[PDB]
């Protein structure tokens, strides 16, 4: 389980959120490691999943699983408060400094997208 | 296999039915029914070792199992007022519990707060 790195993600949101660091190049390494735990922890799957872990949880017929989509909600919470202050420094900070870093923010910015989509 | 993990669910849910509205005392008995916790000896970690093979259904319920014990336990045990009391036993079964739920914390929700009702 990437359980352990959930707490790697967290202090990387904590971070940006403060936007310490003189350098964007140590936000860019704080974009990154955030665009590989979101990545990771929804290794390649299409609605199809969703919909058969929404049906085994039908409903508890028996023991059913439902990790993912567990995981999914603890990690939005923890990303949503952070959030909207991280928001503003990831904005921002996009557009200058770093054309560099931006490789990594703008990738971490979808990434994250698809998640909180909603 | 099916129908057996089917009437676990059941037992443990009359359980429930009869924890609070009172009957304590019938809870315990019902509890040690299922087979499922270590109300003897220190046979705690046999009920580790038959924990593991536990199917995914029941693995998942075992932590109100617990915690239930020990509250029946608690209530029962009010130290009582002014004879034969074995308050001894309903006392060697929260220790019993508790060595189980020592060993299995880990794969369990993560909450020993059994700690707090099994103090006062």
């Amino acid at each position: 389980g990437d359980s352990s790195l959930y707490i790697i993600l967290k202090k990387l949101l904590d971070f940006i959120l403060k936007t310490g660091g003189g350098f964007q190049r140590v936000r860019t390494h704080l974009y990154g490691s955030l665009l590989y735990y979101l990545q990771i922890a929804q290794r390649p799957d299409e609605p199809d999943t969703l919909e058969a872990a929404k049906k085994t949880m039908w409903e508890r017929l028996t023991a059913p699983e439902d990790v993912f989509s567990k995981l999914q909600r603890e990690n939005i919470a923890i990303i949503e408060s952070y959030g909207a202050a991280l928001m503003e420094v990831v904005c921002r900070d996009a557009c200058d400094g770093h054309e560099i870093g931006r490789m990594l923010a703008l990738a971490l910015l979808d990434r994250i997208v698809s998640v909180d989509k909603q | 296999f099916v129908d057996s993990t089917f009437y676990l669910l059941l037992d443990l849910i009359t359980f429930f039915d009869e924890y609070h509205s009172g009957h304590i005392d019938r809870a315990f008995d019902i509890i040690e029914r299922l087979k499922l916790v270590p109300l003897n000896q220190e046979s705690v970690e046999e009920r580790v070792a038959a924990f593991r093979n536990f199917s995914d259904e029941i693995r998942h319920n075992l932590s109100e199992v617990l915690l239930a014990t020990m509250n029946i336990l608690f209530t029962q045990f009010k130290r009582l007022k002014g004879i034969e009391d074995r308050d001894s036993q309903l006392r060697s079964q929260a220790r019993t519990l508790i060595t189980f739920a020592g060993m299995i914390p880990y794969r369990t929700s993560g909450d020993t707060n059994a700690r707090l009702v099994q103090m006062e």
